[PDB]
């Protein structure tokens, strides 16, 4: 059996990986996909997720396949990155669900408001918050084979930064978005009926396939993470729920960069 | 796939009026901005007015006032009146739609644009 | 502001053999009140102003030789003349002035004749100019017909009387 | 006939304004338009201004549209070119045309055209220039140290015009011009406006 | 005779004599359809001297004043003892009842709309200002949203004219209406127009040319304006109808009717450029503003030490020490002051 989970996490990192290769090269290549400002995010994201298929996920299947964790004193700067990269994916998430939000409730002011200047800024921000949370309490022992828990006070803080935060603002945002396209999807309703649901159906898919898969992959995680410390569980069930933190990496191009442009970019440069 | 047809382009007299017409046949997102773009030969492609389903118009500094936007909410055609038409305004007029189908990105239908031209001449 | 182009941007024919040059534009410039298609030509020589030759593209200006004939229509015009004389030695430029006024990048035009030798002269440099230091040599080559004869040279126009060139070398 | 004379191009900095002046007779000046028409040899003709017969309308380039302001006396038949913000660019000669009245209905475009005057745009400072004649027949007189190209020669004043050779002036390595004015005989005078020169050269 | 539309039928046919209010006589005069009859003083001196004022028009007598006629507010003693004397208190009155006037005419509804301070070609330093119309101030704007709002609430008919007024008033229908002396020969009390939002009434002044009553008609004359005499108000009137036909029977809102008077009251425009700029109002009223100055703007576009060198060789002259020095440097680079060799 350990040689299948064995396998299936060396595909799961190879196709994370070749995901995101290709969405970097449909960027940096063409130069239609780059005009835009909010594919500046999108890019950030990808990076994230490309380090999490580098420098997360592939020394953490060879230490499950080895069964413990050969790479002494290693484990510090590893779960670094690894804290590093969650955050920042999930801030850049969350950036681009504001980003989307202003242009789709005020697009004439998003126009001339959302440069590149700020788009770079929030990256930065981003990335700055992503490293702070997750390299300075581990140089210093804030968060004190590698299987011990992290402690309770850091735990709690660093869930509440780098998801739910992000979770209501998603939230927040998403529903907003949901009210607007309900309002014009009506009154175009509206006035067809008096000139004589599917798309609201539609929108109402499309964000339940965004949403609750991206709280199925990390909500669970965060739970366990908040609750282990207090306590319960064991580690092979917490690795099975956080391996779909990463696996969440690689879906995530799959949603928010297979669109009509990305669809094109990759069918003229494959 | 949307076909943006447009119509309306002609030669004009400096300081006349013309309405270009531009119509979209197929399924667009209730959540669409539709909008009129100018390029010129030599020069780069700017804005020149822009309309949101919900009813909001917006225009550049250059065309305040003498251009105007409207869309027919059962059609989807885009017109755009201008008026007191001056030399520098002839150019390849392109419509353009911004669909947000995917609330994660955005789509650009074009309609390959109409030429304008607005004639300088004097008479009598 | 519409846009003309002239693919000959320079050639050479010998003299009373019929040339011909084209015009490009971008966008037709026909006027429908009247018909008439706005586009002329004009004749720059050295050292002169452009001077109106043919408008319309179809009617020639006074005073013009009936040499130069203007056709052509929509966004393709040309320009010809039968018997280029020694004297039509000039630059000839489009212009449109239905819209905004705008001017084409022109076609140079010279007179190819036999191969003149040229004469030769050396200047040394004078006394008043030795005093403030320079010491350049003056070579001089006049009636030099083909143009391809520290240093600096200097050539003259093709001049209208003779169509030989000059060449002039300083150190 | 219809006689149109520029006057005003000389040395000016980049950033410094200059006001074109353009002189017409022979014709009614009131009932004509007036066009401004710059060349150079990097851009050629390019149509820089029009000014109606009444001034109601007027229309200017792309990119000199703002800096560039045209306008006319009538009562003295004079027009006038304000170019403001000068740029290194805006060097060229520039040319007064008329515009024959009702184009729409003849289709005759601008027929007169102007000496032209030369503008230089450049923060070099002016300076005189220096001849040195060589004797051999035929004589000839270098004209150097002169950095604005608006220098003109003439042979015993303009008495003989067939033999004469004015070689085109070319950047020297000092960044200053210098021409060769040369007379196949079988004493010059050089005249440099931009610095207000007029030297017999023998 | 007495043809309908006189004012609409004498321009197109031009009758020996016409009585018709002054206004309309000054366009009558740009074209040259009246002809200029030399007064005399002994007429002059026995009439008013405003009145000449009035029909006065570039320096010259055009015709002789008749009377003078304004509006007022007829009341029937039978309905109410004493007239409102605020519009505000006009919406009430009724509706504990149940005013009522020509609501084609323009005449009878500007009171209300120039109440609140709505002017029309501003007669500022003893002259007319063309260009500056004010038919779209918040004086006007006010005025007329009062009016369709009283329209709407079903207070008057938006098809009511003068004469299904009169019929109605006669009959004691009616409470009050607005109307001026020629209604007392067929027809109660008569007073002034009431007053809106503090301001009071300004009705035009009808000066027509070839007692408490009397008393009443001098208050709302003295209160408003004589009408002008120059001739773009043949058109200004047709526009302010158009608004009404246009606001009265609800085919759009207040600022689009206020829109088209102002692109209609332009005379310069042509009908091309008229037709495009209602066009352009109609499909975006967010921008009227604009529109309307572009359209203003474009109405006035259409509208009918020095060196001397005396060498051997080098003869001439070129253009105190640091300039003296710099001569003596170019002389050297060569081979008033003037030097000689
Ligand atoms: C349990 C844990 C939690 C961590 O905290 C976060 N991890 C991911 C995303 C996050 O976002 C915000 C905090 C955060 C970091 C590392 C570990 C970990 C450790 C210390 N040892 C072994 C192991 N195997 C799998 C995970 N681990």
């Amino acid at each position: 059996v350990r040689i299948l989970t064995a396998c299936f996490l060396s595909l799961l990192i190879l196709s994370t990986l070749l995901g995101n290769t290709l969405v970097c090269a449909a960027v940096i290549r063409f130069r239609h996909l780059r005009s835009k400002v909010t594919n500046f995010f999108v890019i950030s994201l990808a990076v994230s997720d490309l380090l999490v298929a580098v420098l997360v996920m592939p020394w953490k299947a060879v230490a499950e396949i080895a069964g413990f964790w050969p790479f002494g004193s290693f484990c510090n700067i590893w779960v670094a990155f690894d804290i590093m990269c969650s955050t920042a994916s999930i801030w850049n998430l969350c950036v681009i669900s504001v980003d989307r939000y202003w242009a789709i409730s005020s697009p004439f002011r998003y126009e001339r408001k959302m440069t590149p200047k700020a788009a770079f800024i929030l990256i930065s921000v981003a990335w700055t918050l992503s490293v702070l949370i997750s390299f300075i309490p581990v140089q210093l022992s804030w968060h004190k084979n590698c299987d011990s828990s992290l402690s309770r006070t850091y735990a709690i803080s660093s869930s509440v930064i780098s998801f739910y935060i992000p979770v209501a603002i998603m939230i927040v945002t998403y529903t907003r978005i949901y009210r607007i396209a309900q309002k014009q999807i009506r009154r175009i309703a509206a006035l067809e009926r008096a000139a004589v649901f599917k798309r609201e159906t539609k929108v109402l898919k499309t964000l339940s396939v965004i949403m609750g898969v991206f709280v199925c992959c990390w909500l669970p995680f965060f739970i366990l993470n908040c609750i282990l410390p207090f306590c319960c569980i064991d580690s092979n069930t917490f690795d099975v729920f956080v391996w779909f933190g990463w696996a969440n990496s690689a879906l995530n191009p799959i949603i928010y960069a297979f669109n009509a442009d990305f669809r094109k970019a990759f069918s003229t440069l494959l | 796939q949307v076909q943006l047809q447009e119509s309306g382009g002609g030669l004009v007299q400096a300081g006349g009026s013309l309405r270009l017409s531009c119509a979209a046949s197929g399924s667009i997102f209730a959540l669409n901005i539709m909008g009129w773009y100018r390029q010129a030969p030599g020069k780069q492609r700017e804005l020149v007015a822009a309309i949101h389903s919900g009813g909001t118009t917006n225009y550049a500094n250059s065309v305040k006032g003498r251009f105007t936007i409207s869309r027919d909410n059962a059609a989807n055609t885009v017109y755009l009146q201008m008026n007191s038409l001056k030399p520098e305004d002839t150019a390849v007029y392109y419509c353009n739609v911004k669909d947000f189908g995917a609330i994660v990105a955005d789509r650009d239908y074009w309609g390959q644009g109409t030429q304008v031209t607005v004639s300088s001449l004097e008479h009598h | 502001n519409i846009m003309l182009t002239q693919s000959p941007s320079s050639l050479a024919v010998s003299a009373g053999e019929r040339v011909t040059m084209s015009c490009k534009s971008t966008q037709s410039i026909l006027y429908n009140s009247n018909q008439k298609t706005y586009l002329a030509w004009y004749q720059q020589k050295p050292g002169q102003s452009p001077k109106l030759l043919i408008y319309w593209a179809s009617t020639r200006a006074s005073g013009v030789p009936d040499r130069f004939t203007g056709s052509g229509s929509g966004t393709d015009f040309t320009l010809t003349i039968n018997s280029v004389q020694p004297e039509d030695l000039a630059v000839y430029y489009c212009h449109q002035y239905l819209s905004a006024w705008t001017f084409g990048g022109g076609t140079k035009l010279e007179i190819k004749r036999t191969v003149a030798a040229p004469s030769v002269f050396i200047f040394p440099p004078s006394d008043e100019q030795l005093k403030s230091g320079t010491a350049s040599v003056v070579c001089l080559l006049n009636n030099f017909y083909p143009r391809e004869a520290n240093s600096q040279e200097s050539v003259t126009e093709q001049d209208s009387k003779d169509s030989t060139y000059s060449l002039s070398s300083t150190l | 006939d219809v006689q149109l004379v520029e006057s005003g191009g000389g040395l000016v900095q980049p950033g410094k304004s200059l006001r074109l002046s353009c002189a017409a007779s022979g014709f009614t000046f009131s009932n004509f338009g007036m066009h401004w028409v710059r060349q150079a040899p990097e851009m050629g003709l390019e149509w820089v201004a029009y000014i109606s017969s009444g001034s109601t309308t007027k229309y200017y380039g792309d990119t000199v549209k703002g800096r560039f302001t045209i306008s006319r006396d009538n009562p003295k038949n004079t027009l006038y070119l304000q170019m403001n913000s000068l740029r290194s660019e805006d060097t060229a000669m520039y040319y007064c045309a008329r515009r024959p009245l009702y184009d729409g209905d003849y289709g005759y475009p601008m027929d007169y055209w102007g000496q032209g005057t030369s503008v230089t745009v450049s923060s070099a400072s002016t300076k005189g220039p220096s001849v040195f004649p060589l004797a051999p027949a035929a004589l000839g007189c270098l004209v150097k140290d002169y950095f604005p190209e608006p220098v003109t020669v003439s042979w015993n004043s303009g008495a003989l015009t067939s033999g004469v050779h004015t070689f085109p002036a070319v950047l020297q390595s000092s960044g200053l011009y210098s021409l060769s004015s040369v007379v196949t005989v079988p004493i010059c005078n050089v005249n440099h406006k931009p610095s207000n020169t007029k030297v017999d050269k023998k | 005779e007495h043809p309908d539309k006189l004012e609409e039928k004498f321009p197109q046919v031009a009758p020996d004599i016409i009585f018709w209010a002054h206004d309309r006589f000054g366009g009558y005069a740009q074209s040259g359809l009246l002809a200029e009859i030399t007064p005399d003083k002994a007429f002059q001196d026995k009439l008013y001297p405003f009145t000449w004022d009035a029909v006065r028009y570039n320096g010259k007598l055009i015709a002789y004043p008749i009377a003078v006629e304004a509006l007022s507010l007829i009341y029937n003693k039978d309905l109410l003892p004493n007239p409102p004397k605020t519009w505000e208190e006009i919406p009430a009155l009724d509706k504990e009842l149940k005013l009522m006037f020509n609501l084609q005419e323009p005449y009878f509804t500007w009171p209300l709309i120039a109440a609140d301070g709505g002017y029309a070609f501003k007669y500022e330093n003893g002259k007319y200002d063309i260009k500056d119309v004010g038919v779209d101030n918040a004086g006007a704007k006010a005025g007329l949203t009062f009016l369709v709002d009283l329209i709407k609430n079903k207070h008057m008919n938006a098809d009511t004219d003068y004469s299904i007024a009169e019929a109605a008033f006669n009959k004691g229908e009616t409470a009050m209406t607005i109307n001026g002396p020629w209604a007392w020969s067929n027809i109660y009390g008569v007073t002034v127009l009431p007053t809106f939002k503090g301001q009071p009434s300004k009705p035009f002044v009808g000066v027509l040319s070839a007692d408490p009553r009397i008393a009443a008609t001098m208050e709302n004359a003295q209160k408003g304006e004589i009408m002008p005499n120059i001739p773009q108000m043949s058109a200004f009137w047709y526009a302010v109808r158009t608004a009404v036909i246009n606001a009265a029977s609800g085919r759009q809102t207040v600022d689009q009717a206020l829109a088209f008077a102002q692109i209609l009251i332009m005379p310069n425009l042509t009908e091309e450029q008229r037709n495009g700029f209602i066009q352009s109002l109609k499909d975006d009223p967010s921008v009227s503003k604009e529109i309307l100055a572009e359209a203003k703007k474009l109405n006035e576009h259409q509208a009918p030490y020095k060196l001397v060198i005396n060498g051997k060789t080098l003869k001439g002259e070129t253009t105190a020490e640091t300039a003296e020095k710099a001569f003596k440097q170019y002389a050297n680079d060569n081979g008033t002051f003037t030097v000689t060799e």
